[PDB]
């Protein structure tokens, strides 16, 4: 209460919503409410002062013919550094590697 | 029990609050079998050394009989509560008035009224028309209460403060069915017609009256409906619609009905308290009994702690001079 | 602060008499009004339903929550004066299914004579009584103090920290001392006669008379000798601190016109209503009051009166057995 602040990450209509950003070593606390039409605000809840781990982890499947660059991994994956490539946005290419 | 396999939700509503106190006042009638209520008055004794100030207070009543018995034992007279002298209220929120904190506003279901004053007054030959209620807040420019903003979160979240003012809040009797909405947003929604008469006697500073049914279902047109098509819905009556919920009653002590104990000193010392259906002294006592319909009766003829005590309460000295009518206000939710 | 201050209290006596308002407000003509159980919603919600916890909706009180339900509305049933009924905490003489079977706080009814391990009279009766002291040894209530006096002053709860050799034996108030055993003047209030016992008390709630019942004989209960300086103090409903009123229906009772869709499917959530108006064809009709006994809901106007309570509970699947029960057990 001399600290926290509190950021709201928005509201959901269904249990369990999924949270990104959250630097390393860092944030915790999550803290969550109930709340409708008619009814006042419930109390707050707390989990247990988690803290978040060192850089991040996948385990990704494809083809067995396909390999995967490791700065591909690295940059979009392990580090989540999106922009790097947005298969939303770029244009990818393909080239035949005689 | 705690924590069950199978998990219920009652919500208990609001009306079941208001319809229990209409069944309260439904009888208070005259008979066997109405229950009349009758207040009461109080304590000779100084109650303590330091009597008069302001700090320090009387002792906290208690429910035992062993305090049922000493107000009739320290109890001077009984004035009577009638029936038409129980009201039922509400805030009494008003536009325009620079006295009471926020001017206009009036976040989304309120009570209003005008026409009562010199800001509000408007198109008054009917003097105060204004119970009419609040039916959604105008447009945006809503910050509510947490992060999020929009016409969106009064959904998920709390009330609206609009921002902006209110301009020409009086309004029409109202539209056919659906009433009207005048200006920008602030849509108003006509709740019944309060006649001047009533106005000046019953309202008050604080709150407001609000018809019974019995009353408009006898009587349209002074507390003037046939307006409405709504009321064909669910016959007359509307104690429920305005959502009153509360009930006080009050009554006059005049020194005149106890001319004992208006004297120079008295020092009406705490104690004042309420109860019901009370008997007369019987004479000797062996005899029938009857119930007592007759105003002000003094403590003796009452067969002392007939009746059950109701109410309790405590202030220290009161005054109680002659020729100083008393008037009490005490107001429950039941 | 500086100001005049006053410290005032209701009287446990005022719910009692708004109990005995909400009772006598049942009847025919106007200003006595009439209350409904409804129960419908027979299409299940979700698929979650039929699991474990899970939760209903959550019932709202707004005008959209009320136009639904009349739609779902299976069956329902008129609640008659008869059927309802006063009650009361019961605390068993000496039954050690519940706590302190020998011990007893200041004033605390009990009941006794019913069940072998408390005796007593015979010819049954289920004898009850105040309890109007303790013997006096045991820390109790508030911080330490020691005795019993001084812990009676200055509020307090005292425990008895001796058992209670004995049930109440007698018919009169303060049955205790007299005699150089020990004991605590029990007080002697009324009577249950067994034929009601077996019917209008469950093992949670023991009745206690309706100032009404008491009339058309008071002996019936036990109460036909009484000090009584008043001609009657005639209704004792006062005298217990009776809080709480207690409804009862059987199923069999309910209207179901379908009658194959409320057992195949249940009814999901129960709701109670007051005061509907009957079917009116058109508003070309003046507005009647609903009387008579059964009323399938078609025949109920919809939003036609107001309703106090809604439930929302999981299906609860009824079987056609001329015995099931509704409680509905109100607090006032």
């Amino acid at each position: 209460s001399n600290q926290y602040r509190w950021i709201n990450l928005g509201y959901t209509a269904n249990n369990s919503f999924f949270f990104d950003d959250a630097d390393p070593l860092t944030t915790y606390i999550i803290r969550v409410a109930t709340a409708a039409q008619d009814f006042e605000q419930s109390d707050w809840i707390y989990t247990e002062e988690f803290e978040t781990f060192a850089t991040n982890a996948y385990t990704f499947q494809n083809m067995i013919e396909m390999q995967l660059a490791n700065k591909f991994i690295q940059e979009k994956f392990t580090l989540n550094n999106s922009d790097y490539v947005n298969f939303n946005n770029d244009t990818i290419m393909a080239a035949l590697m005689n | 029990m705690n924590d069950s396999s199978v998990i219920y939700r009652a919500i208990v509503t609001s009306k079941f609050r208001t319809e229990k106190m209409l069944n309260f006042y439904n009888s208070i009638g005259s008979g066997p079998d109405k229950n009349t209520i009758f207040i009461t008055f109080g304590r000779s004794e100084p109650w303590s050394s330091n009597e008069n100030e302001v700090g320090f207070a009387p002792p906290y009543p208690t429910d035992s009989v062993l305090g049922v018995t000493d107000m009739w034992t320290h109890m001077m007279g009984t004035v009577k509560v009638l029936p038409s002298m129980l009201d039922a209220v509400i805030p009494r929120r008003d536009w325009g008035d620079t006295r009471y904190p926020d001017p206009y506003t009036f976040r989304i279901n309120d009570i209003v009224v005008c026409n009562s004053a010199p800001y509000n007054a408007t198109e008054s030959g009917a003097g105060w028309l204004v119970y009419r209620c609040l039916d959604v807040p105008d447009t945006g420019m809503c910050s509510i209460a947490s992060l999020t903003d929009k016409d969106e979160c009064l959904k998920l979240g709390g009330k609206w403060t609009p921002s902006a003012r209110s301009m020409t809040p009086p309004e029409g009797r109202g539209d056919a069915e659906g009433t009207i909405e005048p200006g920008d947003g602030y849509v108003w929604e006509y709740l019944f017609e309060i006649p001047p008469d009533v106005s000046i006697n019953r309202c008050t500073n604080e709150y407001i009256v609000v018809p019974w049914p019995e009353e408009l279902k006898e009587d349209p047109t002074r507390w003037g409906y046939e307006d409405n098509l709504t009321w064909q819905q669910d016959d007359f009556g509307l104690i429920y619609r305005v959502k009153a919920n509360t009930i006080r009653f009050k009554a006059y002590l005049d020194s005149v009905y106890f001319p004992e104990a208006a004297l120079p000193g008295n020092k009406g010392f705490r104690q004042i308290s309420i109860i019901t259906n009370p008997l007369e002294a019987k004479a000797h006592p062996n005899d029938p009994n009857v119930k007592a319909e007759k105003d002000y009766y003094d403590p003796e003829d009452l067969m002392r702690h007939s009746g059950e005590m109701i109410y309790m309460e405590n202030r220290p000295p009161i005054i109680m001079a002659m020729d100083q009518t008393e008037e009490i206000n005490i107001l429950f939710t039941f």
